[PDB]
């Protein structure tokens, strides 16, 4: 089955401060109302361009790489006790630290984000992982599924500087005049 | 051949410089990392998430930076200037002035 | 006026300083050369409209 | 009433704050290696959390050509970086000036 | 306090710088 993305899968761009003020800036977002392929109960899905992440302990982790063999390929495998992060061939690297998000993308970038009890709202992710390993990533395998384009996004900042509103300037034509004013609301005209 | 970038990500190699103790409420030209200018610190009240290090504003102008060895953040805000005017009656009558 | 400080105009970066202390005199007055270019342009069409 | 200058504070401290740490650069890893590798197949090594020193380097004296692009290498032992990429090969003595 | 009228009042009432000043 399919479904819906509602409003999900927005970061911070960057890790510059800013508060109570409009922000337009362009990166791979997850398109608003979008469909993402649903899994329960598990094959290989391609990567692309960064792939959205969400599910619902049984969970062990995620593995990537082009022949997932021959050639080095990632490894990233949670535990009980801390966290297990190594990258070699099947070492080259080594490395240890409801709802569960997560944004990987290609560095290698990672976010996440944990709510409590896919629903209508909005909530934004920070980011954790910034290992710098340079290798190709084709395919994935490990809930739901998705994925990202270059689409632009005008973001909003309350007193805190945590992100409340975003707009998808390329969604529709009432999105595309809010993106144009810089503004949330629009009159008549 | 050396390939950099100048990012304005957290550095993490630097020149064999040396560093001095922090100082407020004197306008300073700060270097901190890089990102020179200068302006008066003072302690900033905003609340910082643990991955956020740079302040901007609507116009950007980096009112709030981190401390990159004690880690405290700091507000950043332009030395006082202003123009001068001088009010003077003519002088053939006198030649006294007042400044403005 | 004001967001019209934060371009290139085809120099290496926005920031004076920043190009100040990256650039010998030799070459970093092409680099100042631009960004007053941009700038002055700016001012001028400001004070027409105004 | 007449406007005649402007009146600006100067600054009177000096502020610098680098982040203290103290591992040598490995650069001669790199510079002294006996074998080298084929232009088509060039070798890349990442280079981070070390305090770098190109004063040393641009007074060797052995080199024959030391261009830098975009920055001035006198003005390197000031300016932090967030990484640096370092690779290497061999070629021709013709050849040198088509790596521009 | 500032001795305006009732209207005058409603039409008062219906309405960080590197070189710049308002005198
Ligand atoms: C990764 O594999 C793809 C598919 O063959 C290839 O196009 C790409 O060049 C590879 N990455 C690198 C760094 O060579
Ligand atoms: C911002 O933080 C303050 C506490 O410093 C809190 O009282 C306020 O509710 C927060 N703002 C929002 C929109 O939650
Ligand atoms: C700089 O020195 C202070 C005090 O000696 C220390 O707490 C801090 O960790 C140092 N910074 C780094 C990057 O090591
Ligand atoms: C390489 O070896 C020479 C030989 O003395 C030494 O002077 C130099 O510091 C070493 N490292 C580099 C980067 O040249």
């Amino acid at each position: 089955a399919y479904t819906n993305s509602f409003t999900r899968g927005v970061y911070y761009p960057d890790k510059v401060f800013r508060s109570s003020v409009l922000h337009s800036t362009q990166d791979l977002f997850l398109p608003f109302f979008s469909n993402v392929t649903w899994f329960h109960a598990n094959p290989v899905l391609p990567f692309n361009d960064g792939v959205y992440f969400a599910s619902t302990n049984i969970i062990r982790g995620w593995i990537f790489g082009t022949t997932l063999s021959k050639t080095q390929s990632l490894l990233i495998v949670n535990n009980a006790t801390n966290v297990v992060i190594k990258v070699c061939e099947f070492c080259t690297f080594e490395y240890v630290s409801n709802l569960r998000e997560f944004v990987f993308k290609n560095y290698f970038k990672i976010y996440s984000k944990h709510t409590p009890i896919l629903p209508q709202g909005f909530s934004a992710l920070e980011p954790l992982v910034d290992l710098p390993i340079g290798i190709n990533i084709t395919r994935f395998q490990t809930y739901y599924v998705g994925y990202l384009q270059p689409r632009t996004f005008l973001l909003k900042y309350n007193e805190n500087g945590t992100i409340t509103d975003a707009v998808d300037c390329a969604l529709d034509p009432l999105s595309e005049t809010k993106c144009t004013l810089k503004s949330f609301t629009v009159e008549k005209g | 051949v050396l390939s950099f970038e100048l990012l304005h990500a957290p550095a993490t190699v630097c020149g064999p410089k040396k560093s001095t103790n922090l100082v407020k409420n004197k306008c300073v030209n700060f270097n901190f990392n890089g990102l020179t200018g200068t302006g008066v610190l003072t302690e900033s009240n905003k609340k910082f998430l643990p991955f956020q290090q740079f302040g901007r504003d609507i116009a950007d102008t980096t009112d709030a930076v981190r401390d990159p060895q004690t880690l405290e953040i700091l507000d950043i805000t332009p030395c006082s200037f202003g123009g001068v005017s001088v009010i003077t009656p003519g002088t053939n009558t006198s030649n006294q002035v007042a400044v403005l | 006026l004001v967001k019209q400080l934060s371009s290139n105009f085809g120099a290496i970066s926005s920031v004076l300083n920043d190009i100040l202390s990256r650039l010998d005199p030799p070459e970093a007055e092409v680099q100042i050369d631009r960004l007053i270019t941009g700038r002055l342009q700016s001012l001028q069409t400001y004070v027409t409209q105004q | 009433i007449y406007q005649t200058s402007n009146f600006r504070v100067q600054p009177t401290e000096s502020i610098v704050r680098f982040p203290n740490i103290t591992n040598l650069c490995p650069f001669g890893e790199v510079f002294n290696a006996t074998r080298f590798a084929s232009v088509y197949a060039w070798n890349r090594k990442r280079i981070s959390n070390c305090v770098a020193d190109y004063s040393v380097l641009y007074n060797s004296a052995s080199f024959s050509t030391f261009k830098c692009y975009g920055v001035s290498p006198t003005k390197l032992n000031d300016l932090c970086f967030t990484n640096v990429y370092a690779d290497s090969f061999v070629i021709r003595g013709d050849e040198v000036r088509q790596i521009a | 306090p500032s001795k305006r009228s009732p209207i005058e009042d409603l039409l008062f009432n219906k309405v960080k710088f590197n070189g710049l000043t308002v005198l």
